[PDB]
């Protein structure tokens, strides 16, 4: 399992453990469901770049204890 | 404090 560091702006320690086979597609909606918000309302920023729905945990370079940010979009979902 | 643990299972 790959445990990513999901530190919220409010200083919250969220441990999101994913796998290598899993698609980042479901990862995005799962986070939305966890926060109780519509899909595409939040944008994930990794090394400045935004995570796409067709992205994979294999590309870019994601490891254990990897720090990633997520902020609210302007679209509203 | 705040600790959140979520496990997701996704397969190709």
């Amino acid at each position: 399992y790959i445990k990513l560091k999901v530190i919220g702006q409010d200083s919250s320690e969220i441990h999101f453990k994913v796998k290598m086979t899993t698609h980042l597609k479901k990862l995005k909606e799962s986070y939305c469901q966890r926060q109780g918000v519509p899909m595409n309302s939040l944008r994930f920023l990794f090394e400045g770049q935004r995570i796409a729905d067709n992205h994979t945990p294999k590309e870019l370079g994601m490891e254990e204890e990897d720090v990633i940010e997520v902020y609210q979009e302007q679209t509203g979902g | 404090d705040t600790a959140g643990c979520i496990v997701i299972s996704d397969s190709e």
